[PDB]
């Protein structure tokens, strides 16, 4: 009856581009539980009207964990052109979302530090002239189009990859360049959170 | 590090069925699963990429789907092509584990081996090493049992069994148990049985031959 | 477009050192990753290990990295595999290819590599006749003891082909291998038609007719 956000404090977390994602239906929540595991940097929200995050009923709870440095913390606002919001991740702009930054405490060794944080910097496509490019821009709560040529870390620093498409999908190539941000000493992690609703179930509720 | 179990281990069907081929990880990969399809004496055959998009020219029949953690492979309509061993890689994190892969092999309707035994040659009896061969022809499925009665009773550890692949026009299996014994042992005992079990028996067959007796 | 080639010794003696070098057709291997994979005869998959001529740094599997080294070449187009401290369970086939993300769009075609102390040797052949007959018979030639693989048989110098099955080689503890060639033919034509096994191992030069008389 409880949301079980076991999955979070297990194994290695992934890069901003290949996200994890928890959807949470017919369960209640404890927040503060949470953030309590995690020492909370930085943070941010937008829209209420309900009003809450932590005391309302909703139709389900959207959250998107991934390992992300707070060196660019700046390139998570929507209102920056950085290749995080343009290539990586973009969340909701229309419902009401949260975006938190903390970092992994000394205390929390159930999660393993990944080698280097991973971005993606340019993900276009290429036409069957293999001249005309066509960045592919990522939309909101959806992955990068080039996610299925990248691999879950990238290997160095100004690295390319790419991909002949099938004749039936386009033709073409796909092509991909990635970026390293080199490690921290405590791992820095950035939470996604949205919050839909529904005319039908409300069974998302906070825990009293 | 990340190891998958992948299963059916092997799997006998015919053309025109559905085949669905499973694999799960011991921790989340995130999508990032690969299927292969091996030909025998061949490199493996990229099928899928990412859990679930198509290579490029490999027919509609073959899709990749995920539901928790079980990552399946299902062809559609099974044909004579796609008789073959398949296999699940995961490169979410180094070292990349494979998949111990699923033969998918035609069936055919239960027949018994046809069982012959082979005395060794009065050449071989000179040379100090016999070699007593008892084959088991034409049978369905692959799994039989043979067992060593010399001289009466069971003899144990010396047997080599050799089985063939699927044949091309009846689909069954061929299998040899080959005794090796010292020469001197040979000529030791008199009779010497190969009993075979095979469920497209009703009991034991069993053939021997007396040593020397022409 | 990009082909793989592999080329290797096939036999390396037990505690020397085997190098694998592969010929990379219609790419750079100064852009993208390449990788190495073996597979022992008759299982499964084991990644060696992945680098580049791009950047190009290494990453390998913990089980073999200890013992596993990697050349690039840019000029000749080609890359290398060094393992040294080989064993009897190093026998596999080994396989370069291709990769983007962990996955493997291209292969070549693999190379076997056998390790085992023992220089090449010839065959005995022996024919395995039964005395008992009733409607269909069979009867067979024996392989014993050589060195190494592969070797061809023939049944009336390929004349006769339906209902010849040849079996796999068994790997004795003496280093050598063995097999069995078999051939069921109507009792009606034992007496009036010969039969005759035609082998060959090139390593030993070995050719030999066997008459299979009852």
């Amino acid at each position: 009856v409880e949301c079980d956000f076991s999955p979070l404090l297990s194994g290695t977390p992934p890069q901003v581009y290949n996200f994890k994602r928890l959807v949470f239906t017919n369960c209640n929540y404890n927040l503060t539980k949470l953030l309590s595991l995690f020492s909370v940097n930085d943070f941010t929200c937008s829209q209420i009207s309900p009003a809450a995050i932590a005391s309302n009923c909703y139709s389900s709870l959207i959250l998107d964990y991934f390992s992300y440095p707070l060196s660019m913390k700046s390139d998570l606002s929507v209102s920056s052109a950085g290749p995080i919001s343009q290539f990586n991740y973009k969340q909701s702009f229309s419902n009401p979302t949260c975006l938190i930054l903390a970092t992994v405490p000394h205390n929390l060794t159930t999660i393993t530090k990944p080698l280097k944080y991973s971005y993606i910097n340019k993900c276009s496509r290429f036409l069957s002239d293999d001249r005309t490019e066509v960045p592919q821009l990522v939309n909101a709560n959806q992955y990068s189009p080039c996610v299925s040529i990248v691999p879950s870390t990238v290997w160095e620093d100004g690295d390319y990859y790419r991909k002949q498409l099938s004749p039936l999908e386009g033709g073409g190539w796909l092509v991909a360049s990635g970026s390293t941000v080199a490690m921290t000493e405590q791992l820095q992690m950035g939470f996604g959170i949205t919050v839909q609703y529904g005319t039908d179930t409300n069974s998302v509720c906070p825990k009293l | 590090d990340i190891q998958m179990t992948q299963s059916p281990s092997s799997l006998s069907a015919s053309v025109g069925d559905r085949v669905t081929i499973t694999c799960r990880a011991s921790q989340d990969i995130n999508n990032y699963l690969s299927w292969y399809q091996q030909k025998p004496g061949k490199a493996p055959k990229p099928l899928i990429y990412y859990a679930s998009s198509l290579e490029t020219g490999v027919p509609s029949r073959f899709s990749g789907s995920r539901s928790g953690t079980d990552y399946t492979l299902t062809i559609s309509s099974l044909q004579l092509e796609d008789f073959a061993t398949y296999y699940c890689q995961q490169y979410n994190n180094s070292p990349y584990s494979f998949g111990q892969g699923t033969k998918v092999e035609i069936k055919r309707t239960v027949a018994a081996p046809s069982v012959f035994i082979f005395p060794p040659s009065e050449d071989q009896v000179k040379s100090g090493t016999v070699s007593v061969v008892c084959l088991l022809n034409n049978f369905y499925p692959r799994e039989a049992s043979v067992k060593w009665k010399v001289d009466g009773a069971l003899k144990t550890g010396n047997s080599q069994e050799s089985v063939t692949e699927q044949d091309s026009k009846d689909n069954t299996y061929s299998l040899s148990s080959t005794l090796t014994l010292s020469s001197t042992e040979y000529q030791s005992h008199k009779v010497y049985a190969c009993e075979v079990t095979h469920q497209g028996l009703s009991s034991p067959v069993t053939k021997s031959f007396n040593r020397g007796e022409c | 477009q990009v082909q793989l080639q592999e080329s290797g010794p096939g036999l390396v003696k037990p505690s020397e050192t085997l190098s694998l070098t592969c010929a990379v057709s219609g790419d750079s291997i100064s852009s993208n990753y390449w990788s190495w994979i073996r597979q022992p005869p008759g299982k499964g998959l084991e990644w060696i290990g992945r680098f580049s001529g791009s950047g190009g740094s290494t990453d390998f599997n913990p089980s073999l990295k200890s013992r596993v080294t990697i050349s690039t070449d840019t000029s000749k187009n080609q890359f290398s595999l060094n393992l040294r401290s080989v064993t009897a369970a190093d026998t596999a086939v080994y396989y370069c290819a291709k990769t983007y993300s962990g996955t493997f769009d291209y292969w070549g075609q693999g190379v076997l590599v056998t390790v085992s102390s023992a220089s090449t040797k010839g065959p005995s052949v022996f024919p395995l006749a039964p005395s008992t007959s009733e409607s269909t018979a069979a009867l067979g030639c024996l392989v014993k003891d050589y060195f190494p693989e592969p070797v061809t048989v023939s049944w009336n110098s390929g004349s006769l082909t339906s209902g010849v099955h040849t079996f796999p080689a068994v790997l004795q503890s003496s280093g050598l291998y063995s097999l069995s060639s078999v051939v069921t033919v109507p009792s009606s034509s034992l007496g009036t038609q010969t039969y005759v096994c035609n082998v060959n191992h090139k390593p030993s030069n070995t050719k030999v007719d066997k008459r299979v008389e009852i």
